RNA sequence: CUCUAACUAUAAAAAUCUCUCUUCUC
């Protein structure tokens, strides 16, 4: 469809009809719907980005951070320490296969699954250490939406890493498994487990 | 193999007094196991732990040994325990160690039986210990009466 | 030397005064060297004044005000920042600090 | 028991807590926007953001 | 060292006719296919998990989606 | 009229363990002595505003159970020997009452006021913290 | 040469020290 003549030809599939942006040439941002109202406008799926790598100046300003695509944030979190920071291609490939796995399991075009895991895993409540020395105890507080998505991402990546650590089941597999478990409400996900634990401890120090 | 909680059901009731052995501390306190009721994990927040000043945390946590426990809130829908070491007194500690011994002896005897027979120990508590605890209020006293009365 | 002309007492020709007691530290304190306040306030916190008003019978209410004459010792008062240490050329001004809000 | 509620913040009321890591603001429920509550939140925000709250009955005080 | 984990054989590394029977049987029925996943049912050590994976794509048994190094994914042929 | 079954809130607020206690207008047969101290855990919060709100919610449920609809507020501070000032959480208490269905009216402060009698335990120099 | 109103709330422990002491003129 839409056949185009070339002398230095490019493959047909990437030349077909693709004014229809897809992330990995196969996963569109179209019909990937925002669920949580307090988290809308804090997820960047809005802009259709072409791959999970963009050398953008995304730390200069206080709140330009929210302009970063969610896939980019998940990748950048996947980078681990000095070793994974220097290796963005590896993380991009890993997240690509992660979406591939998500597509394999119960279809559900994967981007919706991953954003639903994101919104589910975020602790809307937290404990703040306020007591000065004597009554050193935490107290109840609620959580900023940016902070929400940040710990959602952090719990996802920490669960993926801890499960994947010295374990045969590869990191892409662990991440996709956790994302599927977190798009639902099963405590099997480490991320949602920690989310509920913080919710409980906040409910204690109310 | 140690399983099949000594008492009736899986989830501890409200304000029931139990005994917990420390297993792992992250930052919040002793999210550890029970040795009187079911082995289900339960939170122990650090402020729910110390009567004296919190001077020696490591001397105080004493991983690998049992300690008193009072249940304040129970998760009866996904499985979690709110458990504390602050709502205790000495005369309460007395019945705590009493119950500790009472459960330990019955676990020892029925673990011996299940180990020797290779019969699932939950079936041992089902067929034997629970009917004795229903008739006589506790399987230990029932064994004591069995020694005299067949 | 002399800290103050009035010796921080404001007796100046009374021989003696019957002592009062602090609200916080609860010390016997001469009633004149007994810095004290009218903690005037409405019965309800300013935040909920709306809700209570439509949560009650007898519309066009008055919303009474609770009062108290609180006697503060020197130590507690200077502690809780309700009295500020001042320069000597600034101490002497006995005028109240000009109607906190307006 | 989740009578979940949502509140859009209208203004930033400075920042509280001895750390300076938690900021208090004035948030109004989207349902019946006529009423507001002052609440303290950990993490940067701005007005126009909306926050999900379980509880709708806390006017937390200046945390020290 | 004190290996308190006490890891048993945890798998077998030499294939067999009977585990071949299982491989041929549940080559379908597993809509997700990857090396770790196929290993995880006691049936392969893993070095020959790739060999069995190659054996899978012979007669339209399982279709590929990804075949990358270190990580390959299939779904049962429909 | 609105046929309201009038009760009395009789708030008992202090620097420790504020109380909630509803009864008849006279104060004859008491209803739900349960305070905020019956619902909080670490003793941090015997007089917390949240303890007051929890007590107020429980007593509001009790009042709906019995039929009381209008309630009369009688807040209290110890007076006499101790500080003459209301407990911190009591305000939240009354607010927690207002938000929780029950109608209110005739708020009163029965915080006693003495004529400088007896003494306040303390000693001359006062509390020596 | 015309104005009289609002308002809040920490107090956990910290004990001690033997040094050298030095000089200003057109
Ligand atoms: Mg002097
Ligand atoms: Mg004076
Ligand atoms: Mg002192
Ligand atoms: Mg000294
Ligand atoms: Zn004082």
């Amino acid at each position: 469809f839409v056949p185009v003549e070339l002398a230095t030809t490019i493959p047909v599939e990437i030349q077909q009809a693709q004014q229809e942006i897809k992330l990995f040439n196969k996963w569109s941002f179209e019909d990937v719907e925002v669920k949580d109202a307090s988290l809308v406008d804090y997820i960047q799926i809005s802009k259709p980005i072409y791959v999970a790598h963009t050398a953008g100046r995304y730390a200069n300003k206080r709140f330009r951070k929210a302009q970063c695509p969610i896939v980019e944030r998940l990748t950048n979190s996947l980078m681990m320490n000095g070793r994974n920071n220097g290796k963005k291609l590896k993380a991009v490939r890993i997240v690509k296969h992660t979406l591939e796995i998500i597509n394999v399991l119960t279809d559900q075009n994967p981007l919706q699954v991953v954003v639903d895991a994101i919104i589910n895993s975020g602790p809307r409540e937290d404990t703040t250490r306020v007591g000065g020395g004597g009554a050193a105890r935490r107290q109840a507080v609620d959580v900023s939406p940016l902070r929400r998505v940040n710990q959602s991402i952090a719990l996802l990546t920490i669960g993926a890493r801890e499960a994947a650590f010295r374990n045969i089941k590869t990191i892409a597999e662990t991440l996709a498994e956790e994302l599927i478990n977190a798009a639902k409400g099963s405590s099997t996900s480490y991320a949602i487990k920690k989310k509920d634990e913080l919710e409980r401890v906040a409910k204690s120090n109310r | 193999t140690s399983h099949c909680r000594f008492y009736e059901n899986k989830y501890p009731e409200i304000d029931d007094i139990v005994m917990v052995n420390v297993q792992q501390i992250a930052e919040m306190g002793a999210y550890v196991k029970l040795l009187e009721y079911d082995n289900i994990e339960g939170m122990i927040l650090l402020s729910e732990l110390s009567r004296r000043r919190i001077r020696s945390i490591q001397k105080l946590i004493r991983v690998g040994k049992n300690d008193v426990a009072v249940v304040l809130r129970v998760d009866k829908e996904k499985g979690y325990i709110d458990l504390s070491k602050r709502r205790v007194s000495s005369e309460d500690i007395i019945k705590c160690e009493e119950k500790y011994q009472k459960s330990k002896t019955v676990h020892s005897i029925l673990r011996y039986c299940a180990e020797k027979f290779q019969i699932p120990l939950e079936e041992l508590y089902k067929t034997i210990a629970w009917p004795l605890s229903r008739k006589f209020g506790h399987a230990y006293e029932a064994f004591k009466l069995s020694i005299i009365d067949e | 030397p002399k800290k103050r002309a009035s010796n921080g007492r404001n007796k100046k020709g009374r021989g003696h005064v019957k002592p009062v007691r602090c609200v916080n530290c609860s010390r016997s304190v001469p009633k004149d060297k007994a810095i004290k306040r009218m903690a005037i306030r409405n019965i309800v916190e300013a935040a909920a004044i709306r809700d209570l008003s439509e949560a009650s019978v007898y519309a066009e209410y008055a919303l009474p005000k609770t009062y108290n004459k609180l006697h503060y010792c020197i130590s507690c008062a200077i502690h809780a920042r309700i009295v500020r240490v001042r320069s000597r050329t600034d101490r002497r001004i006995r005028a109240p600090p000009q109607r906190p809000r307006f | 028991k989740t009578p979940v509620t949502l509140a859009k913040v209208i203004k930033v009321l400075g920042r509280t807590g001895s750390r300076g890591g938690v900021t208090q603001v004035r948030v109004e429920f989207l349902e019946d926007t006529t009423r507001t509550i002052v609440r303290n939140v950990k993490g940067p925000v701005r007005e126009g953001d909306i926050l999900v709250l379980m509880e709708s009955e806390r006017e937390a005080r200046r945390l020290r | 060292s004190k290996k308190s984990h006490k890891d048993k054989a945890k798998h077998a590394v030499v294939l067999d006719q009977d585990k071949f029977d299982r491989i041929m049987k549940e080559a379908p029925t597993y809509r997700y296919v990857s090396v770790s996943v196929l290993v995880d049912r006691f049936k392969l050590g893993g070095s020959l998990a790739r060999v069995a994976l190659r054996h899978l794509e012979n007669e339209g048994i399982i279709k590929p989606v990804s075949k990358h190094s270190k990580q390959a994914i299939y779904t049962r042929a429909t | 009229d609105n046929s309201q079954v009038f009760g009395v809130a009789r708030i008992f607020a202090s620097f420790n363990d504020t109380f909630v206690h509803v009864t008849d207008l006279s104060g004859r047969e008491t209803i739900a002595r349960v305070t905020g101290g019956m619902k909080v855990k670490a003793d941090r919060d015997e007089s917390s505003p949240y303890a007051a709100m929890l007590a107020a919610q429980d007593v509001a449920a009790k009042c709906k159970e019995v039929g009381i609809t209008a309630v009369h507020i009688k807040i209290r501070a110890t007076g006499g020997t101790r500080s003459k000032t209301p407990g911190p959480g009591g305000q939240a208490a009354l607010r927690a009452l207002a938000r929780s269905g029950l109608r209110i009216g005739r708020i009163e402060d029965v915080t006693p006021v003495p004529s400088d009698s007896t003494r306040k335990k303390g000693g001359r120099r006062g509390r020596r913290l």
